[PDB]
């Protein structure tokens, strides 16, 4: 009566449409974890930063006088 | 006149330098600076500061938790490394709620220290052991009464009969085997070699006399009914 | 080349599209479990250690912050 | 016109002077009564209900509405007898010395009571180690019941043991009577019955060889009765 | 169909060569922060430190509280060996009774 | 005149109590209140001298660090030790830095050949 | 051609386009978060604390 | 000069009404200074008085508690615990000593029983064995056998004669027919 | 008589200066308070970082950092070395 | 000759030099306060000196920068830098 | 004026001489050990700051004895 | 029936595109688990950086424990050496403390 593939390659392409749906409903959630995520670093580069600048002064210091004791 | 009052000021003077104070060295000063004085003084320091502990008392005393990397009293029993890191942990997870950090970011665990080592120095109302034992075992009220009777000797326990009275029940009371599994959570809780040794030889007298006791009792059963039916033969 | 053939040749195209098809699905589905049990998990594990990270050194950013006014 | 002027302006400012003194006076009276009722009040919280009216001070807040050609005095609102230094402020103290011995009283009744107090732990202290004397008697009878009992049941087995031991001796004394009696017996008849049967095997055997003489006899009387008939 | 067909396989192109990039990026970016991370920083915590308050504290409970409570358990323990040991005796003199009276009952 | 000379004297002898005292206050209280704020800052000084060798000693490591090739050397000697540890001089500074001047030699061999070129 | 399959492809395309979007996003995010983690939690946090903690461990055990 | 004189009375009753008001204001502050800081403050020691008196009576009746419905309670019961197991020792003892009584009763009537009846009628038993049976009629069977065996043997070995006799007599007449 | 009134101003210039002695130590003393407290927050930071170190190990750390270190820029120096050479070398290659 | 001063004026005149006596001894002690060969001659103890004052004094705070002014300095900087890229976005979208 | 006043008058006169030349030594040397003392205290006035701020890490009997 | 050749062609199309995309799709796996692999080692350079920076909770806690001495002393303890006032004894460490083994080795 009807060929007999159509229906089936139906049923498999609404099936690709189904899980390709929930791979979209996927990335979006991890999106929204990784932006989170993001913004609740926001302040950890900031420390870094400090740090950074830190380390940096404290060597320039060591470099300003003498005192630089040699290493061990 | 004005010499006098120069000198009444000058005696103020001298005495104000008289009443000034300059505040000592406190601890930490004292603990880093002898501990980086000198080679000898150094050496002092850090054995006095920091006294490795016998592996085995250790082991005796503290359960070791080498999966979170803890350390805790066998017990349970809270201390100062039960209320400083949880104090720590309450703080952190405060914190995680937006909370600000509080000042002076080191406390001195005072109120815990204060309230036992004043006693100490001086020397509900169950000890920490018998608490913590309370804790360890189920709720069954005989085990409970037990606990309650070798504390204070006899337990006050209410009569089932219709007649809701109070009557003392002692020790000797409860049966054998609840006490020795009494003593064998004791033992447990407490695995210094010692009181092992205590244990083993008490559990090896009861496993020989109370044991050969039960079987020669059910044997004494069965002969005694054995006289029962001759008596009845004749 | 052939007629009988030819129609072979019509149900092969037919075949190769449903087993094209079949593997479409499959490494689709792959690609979603991949998504959901694998990255996810390793993006929350990473959340948890980037929580403990900032959540250690807080007492660096109370002292900075005490004088810094950031 | 002079001295009228002046003296006018000076009764205009002592008139200003007046009427805001008799306004902080009304003031001072108003916050006064408040007082007064909250003292009667916490007096009351103890059972002594102050009369307020006895401590209120009244004072006409018409009073400087006459007319200043008549003239106003302390002796009309507190005559001689009544005024404020003279009887309020006394009674006040009066008050003040009463408040002072009920405290003394209530210290004193506070004393009794701490005495009252350590007598009572006293008290719970002795009857206290009366009770543990007590336990341990209760503990020490549990345990001479034990003892006691238990050894009662030994002596008392011991005395079956020894009952039981001597009533089978005496049942091995019985049975030996009776064996002992009937193995005699039973001898001392076999021994006739055997006497009986020899007497009697012995005649028999007597008979028979007296038969047998008679037998020889008549075998040798046939030999000679042969012989001679030859 | 071929537009639709067409505009799904360049959307797939460009989904595969962007995640490609990401890729090469990621490792590039890695391997600097992986090369640190494996050698210096790793730590080991061998000791925890512990006060001597602690230590001494449960000392004195073990020698005070629980060496006493061990003592009376021991001379209640050593009475409850006592019991026991009597309740031999009144058995073995039940067993004594049990079985002479058998004996007598059975020989008579 | 004698009046003159009572008010001197008594001038003269309260202002002997008053030397007596600053003297006094300048032998007892002083001294040791220099010597104790100097001992302070000497610790004071102790204390920021140790505070500066340690930022000394992590300048030190993070300069050492900052590498990327001493970074990949100790990796591989990992790697290595994983593979086999007792082979120490298999991965060693010294023998890199000899390799690296053998490598050289061959280098300045290679340049000298290519101008004779 | 079935009108059916025609439409399952046109779902298909609106589908894949929002995925190519969605993993663009993705790419934009974790390139961000490969910069958060390469450059200040190794790069500035992990480096200068390290140097810090290496540096007192070994200036305390020259002074056993 | 009228409205001198009225003014100057008008003056002196307000000065008498400004320095009234002043003295009864003066004494109105003392004697409520009086009442804050003597009166008001020995009220609120006295209340604090009658607290410390209240918390006292709560603590008595709260031992009383402890005394009567606790601790005199836990003496009754324990004496009448202690009276239980001192009847209780009363009866045991009473009962050993009824039990010791019949059993030493039993045993040593018993013991009589062998002493005076069992161990006599056996030493009876014995001497009849004895001199009566054995010494006597047992002997006396034997002694009866022995004297029958005698006159049987002697009979035999007389009738064992006369054959020997009367072979000879034969065996003479054998040659007394020649 | 003048004798005293030359002997009032320097009993006067002598007191303030003994006062102002007095008002220097004071501020003397809170500086030292000061520094004392300072001492003893920085011991105790240090106490804390040595207590720690007394209880961790570091298996990477190295021991002869002088060698490394001089290594480390004789290495870059060779590299740089390698640097122009090659830059020589694909330089007359191309040319 | 022997002056005889009157036996008032006698004690006062020794009370002169008992006065310069003592203070002789307070400019002693003073000057030990301010000696400065302290511990340069046979000694031990500390003068009130750059021992203890300016000379020392600048010493500590040479190395007082490290902990208070440099840390105070470097979020300074990060405000700067802060307030930097802040400018340099504003300069992009304008 | 009497030959032994006289005598008194100039010994007076020559030690008054020898107080004042004492007296404006020890005002040269009291003012420079003042002025050195003033210079520690300019020279100590900053810690005060940095000891501030740095008490925010362990204090001890500022909040301890503040829950006394 | 309808002419054979033109759904022939549009199979072999659909044909071609499908193959086209299934390697695209093949690709898209490929890259998803080196992503993950690359999440997964930035995780764990996190962990290690949180092992390192564990050290300052624990000095923190080290401290705490330590200042207990303060209280257990007292203010005439304190006056040693310099302070001595004019008219051996344990000088004021911290409350001692003690190590053990945690790395479960003994």
């Amino acid at each position: 009566m009807e060929n007999p593939h159509e229906q089936v390659q139906a049923n498999i392409l609404s099936r690709i449409i189904g899980n390709v749906k929930r791979l979209n409903e996927s990335v979006a959630i991890l999106n929204q974890e990784l932006v989170t995520i993001n913004n609740r670093n926001k302040n950890l580069e900031i420390m870094g930063a400090i740090c950074d600048n830190y380390h940096s002064s404290v060597q320039f210091n060591l470099e300003a006088t003498n005192n630089k004791k040699p290493p061990l | 006149e004005s010499l006098d009052r120069c000198i009444d000021d000058i005696n103020r003077a001298v005495d104000s330098m008289s009443t000034l104070y300059f505040k000592p060295p406190g601890i930490f000063h004292n603990a880093i600076l002898q501990g980086a004085s000198n080679k000898a003084s150094i050496r002092k320091d850090i054995t006095r500061l920091i006294k490795d502990c016998n592996h085995d008392e250790a082991y005796l005393l503290f359960k070791v938790n080498p999966e979170k990397q803890s350390v805790s009293r066998r017990d349970g029993k809270e201390g100062v490394f039960d209320y400083v890191i949880k104090r720590d942990t309450d703080m952190k997870r405060n914190r995680r709620l937006g909370r600000p950090g509080e000042k002076p970011i080191i406390h001195v665990p005072k109120e815990v220290y204060l309230n036992k080592d004043r006693l100490d120095l001086n020397n509900n109302s169950s000890s920490g052991t018998f608490k913590a034992l309370s804790a360890v075992f189920k709720d069954d009220p005989q085990i409970q009464r037990l606990l309650y009777a070798l504390e204070n000797g006899s337990v006050l326990m209410e009569e089932e009969s219709n007649n809701q009275r109070r009557k003392t029940i002692f020790v000797e009371d409860f049966p054998t085997d609840l006490i020795l599994k009494v003593m064998a959570e004791v033992t447990d809780l407490w695995p210094l070699t010692e009181f092992k040794q205590d244990y083993d030889q008490l559990y090896h007298n009861y496993e020989q006399l109370s044991s050969k006791l039960r079987f020669i009792k059910k044997e004494v059963l069965l002969q005694d009914d054995r006289l029962k039916t001759m008596s009845q033969y004749h | 080349m052939d007629s009988a053939s030819k129609e072979e040749t019509l149900e092969k195209l037919d075949q190769e599209i449903t087993v094209n098809l079949q593997k479409i699905d499959s490494n689709l589905s792959f690609c979603f479990h991949k998504i959901t049990q694998d990255i996810i998990p390793h993006v929350a594990t990473y959340s948890e250690i980037c929580e403990r990270i900032m959540d250690s050194t807080e007492w660096l950013g109370t002292m900075f912050q005490e004088t810094g006014l950031v | 016109n002079i001295q009228s002027d002046k003296l006018t302006s000076s009764i205009k400012s002592r008139k200003l002077e007046a009427e805001g003194i008799f306004k902080s006076l009304l003031d001072t009276l108003r916050q006064y009564d408040s007082s007064i009722q909250n003292l009667t009040r916490s007096r009351s919280q103890l059972g002594h209900n102050v009369n307020d009216s006895s401590l209120k001070i009244n004072i006409s807040e018409n009073l400087l509405d006459r007319d200043f050609h008549e003239g106003i005095s302390y002796e009309q609102l507190f005559p001689k007898g009544s005024g404020i230094n003279e009887s309020i402020k006394k009674s006040i103290l009066k008050l003040n010395d009463e408040i002072q011995e009920r405290i003394k009283t209530i210290e004193k009744d506070n004393i009794t009571l701490e005495k009252d107090i350590k007598n009572l732990k006293h008290d719970i202290n002795e009857k206290t180690q009366i009770n543990e004397k007590l336990e341990l008697e209760l503990s020490e009878a549990n345990s001479k019941f034990e003892l006691s009992k238990q050894e009662n049941e030994r002596l008392l087995v011991a005395q079956r043991i020894e009952i039981e031991k001597m009533e089978k001796k005496i049942n091995d004394s019985n049975l030996l009577m009776k064996t002992k009696i009937s193995d005699a017996e039973e001898l001392v008849t076999s021994t006739e019955l055997k006497l009986e049967e020899l007497k009697v095997d012995l005649n028999r055997k007597r008979y028979k060889l007296h038969q047998q003489v008679i037998h020889v006899i008549d075998i040798t009387s046939k030999f000679k009765i042969n012989i001679q008939s030859s | 169909m071929t537009d639709a067909l067409e505009q799904s396989v360049l959307a797939l192109e460009g989904t595969v060569s962007v995640l490609k990039d990401s890729v090469e990026s990621l490792k590039c970016a890695n391997e600097p922060s992986t090369n640190l991370a494996s050698t210096m920083l790793q730590t080991k915590r061998v000791f925890r430190l512990v006060p001597e308050y602690d230590v001494e504290r449960s000392k004195l409970d073990l020698i005070e509280e629980v060496e006493p409570l061990v003592r009376t358990l021991g001379d209640k323990l050593r009475k409850s060996m006592g019991r026991m040991q009597r309740e031999l005796d009144t058995l073995q003199q039940t067993y004594e009774l049990n079985d002479l009276r058998l004996k007598k009952n059975i020989s008579m | 005149t004698t009046q003159s000379l009572l008010k001197e004297s008594e001038s003269l002898d309260k202002i002997t109590a008053m030397i007596k005292n600053v003297t006094a206050a300048l032998k007892n209280n002083l001294p040791v209140y220099v010597n104790q704020v100097h001992e302070v800052c000497k610790s004071t000084n102790s204390i920021l001298d140790s505070w500066i060798n340690i930022h000394s000693q992590a300048g030190y490591i993070h300069k050492l660090m900052s590498d990327q090739t001493y970074l990949k050397l100790i990796n591989d000697r990992l790697h290595n030790e994983n593979v086999n540890t007792n082979d120490e001089d298999g991965s060693t500074l010294h023998n890199v830095i000899a390799l690296k001047k053998k490598e050289i030699l061959d280098l300045r061999q290679k340049l000298e050949n290519r101008k004779g070129e | 051609m079935n009108a059916n399959k025609q439409r399952q492809y046109n779902q298909l395309a609106h589908e894949l386009r929002e995925l190519q979007t969605n993993l663009q996003e993705t790419t934009k995010q974790l390139d961000i978060m490969s910069k958060q983690c390469n450059e200040n939690l190794v790069g500035q946090l992990g480096k200068v604390h390290g140097s810090w903690l290496i540096g007192s461990y070994i200036y305390y055990m020259e002074q056993m | 000069k009228k409205t001198l004189d009225d003014l100057t009375a008008q003056q002196k009753n307000l000065q008498d009404t400004v320095t009234t008001f002043e003295t009864i204001i003066s004494e109105l502050y003392d004697v409520l200074r009086i009442i804050s800081s003597e009166v008001q403050e020995s009220n609120r020691t006295e209340t604090e008085l009658v607290g410390l008196k209240q918390n006292l009576i709560n603590n008595k009746l709260k031992l009383m508690n402890v005394l009567e419905t606790g601790i005199m309670y836990k003496l009754e019961i324990l004496q009448e615990q202690l009276d239980l197991q001192l009847k209780n020792l009363e009866k045991l003892s009473q009962d050993t000593k009824e039990e010791s009584r019949l059993n030493d009763t039993k045993l040593m009537d018993l013991q009589i029983k062998y002493e005076n009846e069992i161990k006599p009628k056996i030493d009876k038993t014995d001497i009849f064995i004895q001199e009566e049976l054995i010494s006597g009629k047992i002997n006396k069977l034997n002694d009866e056998i022995k004297q029958l065996q005698k006159d049987f043997e002697v009979e035999v070995k007389e009738i064992e004669i006369e054959y020997s006799l009367l072979s000879g007599h034969i065996n003479k007449y054998m040659n007394e027919m020649l | 008589n003048t004798i005293q009134q030359l002997l009032l101003p320097k009993i006067r210039e002598l007191s303030d200066s003994i006062i102002t002695l007095d008002s220097n130590f004071t501020r003397l003393n809170f500086i030292h308070e000061s520094l004392a407290d300072l001492n003893e927050s920085l011991g105790s930071l240090l106490y804390g970082i040595m207590s720690n170190s007394w209880c961790v190990e570091f298996s990477q750390a190295p021991h002869d950092i002088q060698d490394d270190l001089i290594a480390i820029k004789q290495l870059k120096s060779l590299e740089d070395e390698k640097n122009n050479l090659v830059m020589e070398l694909s330089n007359m290659e191309r040319g | 000759m022997e002056h005889n001063l009157s036996p008032l004026q006698q004690e006062v005149l020794d009370k002169y030099k008992q006065l310069s006596l003592d203070l002789k001894a307070l400019d002693e002690t003073i000057k030990e306060l301010n000696y400065s060969q302290h511990r340069q001659q046979h000694s031990q103890q500390e003068t009130v000196s750059p021992d203890e004052i300016l000379q020392e004094m600048r010493d500590i705070e040479v190395k007082i920068g490290l902990v208070g002014t440099l840390l105070k300095g470097s979020v300074y900087s990060l405000i700067l830098q802060r307030k930097q890229e802040q400018e340099s976005l504003g300069s992009n979208s304008k | 004026i009497s030959t032994t006043d006289k005598y008194f008058i100039e010994q007076r006169n020559i030690v008054l001489q020898e107080i004042n030349e004492t007296m404006n030594s020890i005002l040269n040397g009291l003012n420079g050990l003042n002025i050195s003392l003033e210079s520690s205290i300019a020279v100590g006035r900053e810690f005060q700051s940095v000891s501030d701020l740095w008490k925010t890490l362990y204090d001890g009997l500022e909040s301890l004895s503040d829950e006394a | 029936m309808d002419s054979i050749d033109e759904q022939i062609a549009i199979k072999r199309k659909e044909l071609q595109s499908l193959q086209k995309i299934t390697s695209l799709t093949d690709g898209l796996k490929i890259q998803l688990t080196e992503l993950n692999e690359q999440i997964k080692e930035m995780g764990m350079n996190a962990d290690s950086v949180a092992q390192l920076m564990n050290n300052w909770d624990s000095i923190i806690n080290n401290i705490s424990q330590a200042s207990l001495g303060l209280l257990q002393y007292a203010e005439g303890d304190y006056e040693i050496g310099p302070w001595k006032d004019s008219k051996e004894d344990l000088v004021p460490l911290p409350e001692t403390m003690v190590r053990i083994r945690v790395d479960g080795n003994e």
